[PDB]
DNA sequence: GCTGCCGCCGCC
RNA sequence: AGGCGGGC
């Protein structure tokens, strides 16, 4: 978009009275907008922290004013941030973590297929949100890009002290190594939110992983990625020969024969023992690939700033709009389109 | 009257200092003083809970003894809590550490008290129903089965179970448990933890505690006028070539190094490089051992199989100031931020596991691991010296077992 | 202006 | 590895 586009946009299209009355918590103007910190992010690459806004009025004529080419949401203060001359609850999740295991989209692309990594993020840390903390009033925004951001605004959620968003981001964050080329070896048994989570995952690793993103059918990738999920070098070996002898076998037959090798080479009394783990390991695989990669430092503390609702997206055009169970990024409204 | 009070204040031999007491102040500030800086002292080194209970136990019956039917024990407890109160309320930092060490002294008494002591003190947290109980069982279970295996030693599935189906659980906000929380050991659902009560406790204590400091420096200008100004100003201070690039790779040569150094030069040979702080370790001990220049230069560009030249030649005193670096010493060499992953400098008697350690060395062995439990990496060191064959100085190790050849 | 990253130059 | 300066 260019600055006249932003400048239309903020005038006719940008829904400030809703977006107030969100942060704002109440029909009358309080201490929760007046003392907000926003920032606006200009097409100069300046950064202008510590504003904030009394009203409606007086947020659209800033911005209006600014062009910002977008504004992040901050704290409320104890007093007005833009008089420092004299929180939500947070996530981002980004399509980044899982470019190693999509080949429907390279860089910075993003379609249908790969979001579904998105959705099934989303739908992961929601059942956590809901059953496990008790939080009610949540929404997911696009990110304008191939990600999304949570914001919890409940009165519990907002009060978090940065000690207790920590312990939330460390409960939701399973996946703290990101490292493909190592085996998590997540502890055993699996707690109870780990657990309930694979098996919302598993439905869709099949679908999802083995036929529509079928990344080890290249057997290279099969090599980087999935072989050292592994626990066992005799069978990491055997699996690499038996696919250099036979090689471009769908990710669907490669993890068939990682059972058909494992129960050739693991006989006897001790067997069983090496049924679990290699189930485990596929477990920890399947949670590896489809589990929520959040953005942990937004989460952790009540001053991180993040991107407002409905913002433009400077590269894509793309609103920045609220997420439903239908959503996929092709369905958000571009500024042009819009004009 | 005042045992009256004393007796109804300490119907437990734990208080939460509630009301105000109704030489011996000096002296009684001091030993609850020195309690409290032993306390911080063991915390700021990462002693473990029992390590400190095993150090502080001895200074309790000592300084301030806890347990006691004596009134003057217990006199003593209250006033130097008091007392330490003016003391520390007057700053953010004094009253935020006094509330840490304070906090930490709670959690130790309540862990030395018995059982029924400890129940008597919360009576002076709801249990969940058994209906609850019997809906959320497999996820309790699943959630504390790993604690009952390794807290209470049940190896065995049936005996996990057996005990699991009498422990009763706590229901609280999980707000009050977020350390539990943070390492999976507590159950969650819809903003409740199903557990810890020592944490509720000793939080609700550092938080009353943290208010009560606040009220006593409203009122501390009215005391000014009081013989304690210079005791609570004292006490509130009182917290305050032979040797050559080839011959240094030769047996005869090496078997006279120092485990450190034997370490830097297997990481040099295995990655064919070393990092900062390694290179900079090894390098100066190889100039101290009498490695010139020239040979060096050599040394370093063929171990590494515009950026290094002027450096090694730095640590030469050949450029800029022309400073010749002297070798580090092993307090020196402690003193660099310690090695991570991919990292070969520092100690190895302080670096490495005592498995390690072990193979490495492989009753002599004992010796030289009791010397790196306590900290003493020199004294391990020179053990090894002497039974391979002071020092803290690799060079010196170095020259001292040349000498033994000479 | 500051912040952060990347490159270069020695020093310490 | 740290600090300072310059450029994008
Ligand atoms: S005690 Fe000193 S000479 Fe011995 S291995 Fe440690 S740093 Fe090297």
């Amino acid at each position: 978009p260019s600055s006249s586009d932003m400048e239309y946009y903020y005038k006719s299209l940008y829904p400030f009275k809703h977006i107030f009355n969100w942060l704002n918590h109440s029909p009358k103007p309080s201490r929760d907008m007046i003392n907000r910190e926003f920032a606006m992010a200009f097409r100069s690459g300046a950064y202008k922290r510590y504003n904030s806004f009394n009203s409606v009025q007086d947020f659209k004529a800033q911005i209006e004013k600014a062009n910002p080419d977008r504004f992040e949401i901050g704290a409320i203060y104890n007093k007005p941030p833009r008089e420092r001359d004299t929180k939500e609850l947070v996530f981002d999740i980004d399509m980044d973590d899982y470019d190693a295991f999509r080949t429907c989209c390279s860089g910075a692309q993003v379609c249908s297929k790969c979001w579904k990594f998105i959705s099934l993020a989303m739908k992961i840390t929601n059942t956590a949100l809901r059953e496990d903390f008790g939080y009610k009033d949540f929404i997911w925004v696009f990110s304008g890009r191939r990600g999304a951001h949570c914001w919890v605004s409940d009165k519990r959620a907002r009060a978090l002290t940065d000690v207790q968003r920590r312990n939330v981001l460390d409960y939701v964050n399973v996946i703290r190594d990101r490292n493909t080329d190592k085996r998590l070896a997540l502890k055993r048994p699996y707690h109870p939110h780990l657990a309930r989570s694979l098996e919302q995952l598993k439905p869709f690793f099949v679908s999802i992983m083995l036929e529509e993103q079928n990344p080890w059918e290249d057997d290279q990738h099969a090599i980087q990625t999935l072989l050292p999920a592994l626990y066992d070098k005799q069978l990491i070996d055997s699996l690499k020969k038996y696919w250099l002898d036979n090689p471009r076998r769908s990710s669907k037959e490669k993890w068939n024969d990682i059972d058909q090798i494992a129960t050739s080479l693991f006989k006897g009394p001790k067997q069983d023992s090496h049924i679990i783990k290699l189930r485990e390991c596929k477990e920890d695989l399947v949670l590896m690939t489809l589990y929520p990669k959040l953005d942990v430092e937004v989460t952790k503390q009540t001053i991180h700033l993040l991107k407002a609702p409905f913002c433009i997206h400077p590269a894509t055009g793309n609103v920045c709009v609220p997420i439903d169970e239908s959503f996929a990024p092709e369905k958000a409204p571009k500024l042009i389109d819009l004009q | 009257e005042e045992k009256k009070l004393y007796a109804r204040l300490y119907e437990s031999k734990l208080s939460f200092y509630d009301l105000p007491p109704q030489e011996q102040f000096e002296i009684w500030a001091i030993d609850r003083l020195k309690i409290l800086l032993e306390i911080e002292s063991c915390l700021s080194r990462n002693k473990s809970i029992k390590e400190i209970e095993t150090i502080i136990k001895p200074q309790f019956q000592k300084l301030l003894p806890f347990n006691t039917e004596s009134l003057e024990d217990r006199k003593k407890d209250y006033y130097s809590h008091f007392i330490l109160r003016l003391c520390f309320c007057r700053s953010k930092e004094l009253r935020e550490k006094f509330v840490r060490a304070e906090t930490f002294l709670f959690k130790i008494r309540f862990n030395m008290l018995t059982s029924t002591d400890q129940t008597k003190f919360v009576q002076s947290l709801q249990f969940i129903s058994n209906e609850e109980k019997a809906e959320l069982s497999h996820q309790l279970y699943q959630t504390v089965s790993a604690s009952l295996q390794f807290q209470l030693n049940l190896n065995e599935e049936h005996q996990r179970k057996q005990y699991f189906q009498q422990e009763k659980f706590i229901k609280l906000p999980f707000e009050n448990v977020i350390e539990l929380v943070g390492n999976r050991l507590v159950f969650l659902k819809d903003g409740y933890a199903y557990l810890q009560q020592l944490n509720l406790l000793s939080n609700e204590f550092a938080s009353k505690l943290n208010q009560e400091l606040i009220k006593t420096y409203q009122y501390l200008p009215r005391l000014n006028e009081d013989r304690l100004l210079p005791i609570l100003n004292h006490l509130s201070s009182g917290y305050t070539d032979e040797i050559n690039a080839q011959s240094v790779w030769s047996e005869e040569i090496s078997s006279n190094y120092p485990l450190c150094i034997k370490n830097l030069m297997e990481g040099l040979k295995k990655n064919h490089h070393l990092r900062y702080y390694g290179r900079q370790q090894l390098s100066l001990f190889l100039k101290g051992i009498g490695l010139s220049a020239d040979e060096a230069l050599k040394f370093w560009s063929e171990a590494f199989t515009k950026e290094y030249r002027y450096s090694f030649r730095h640590n030469y005193g050949l450029e800029g100031n022309r400073i010749n670096y002297k070798p580090w010493d092993c307090h020196t060499i402690l003193s660099k931020p310690r090695p991570g992953r991919g990292d070969y400098h520092g100690c190895p008697f302080r670096d490495w596991s005592h498995e390690r350690l072990s193979a490495e060395l492989r009753a002599q062995i004992i010796s030289v691991l009791d010397s790196c439990q306590k900290g003493e990496y020199t004294i391990a060191c020179t053990k090894v010296f002497e039974m391979t064959h002071h020092i803290a100085h690799p060079n010196l190790y170095f020259e001292r077992s040349r000498q033994l050849q000479k």
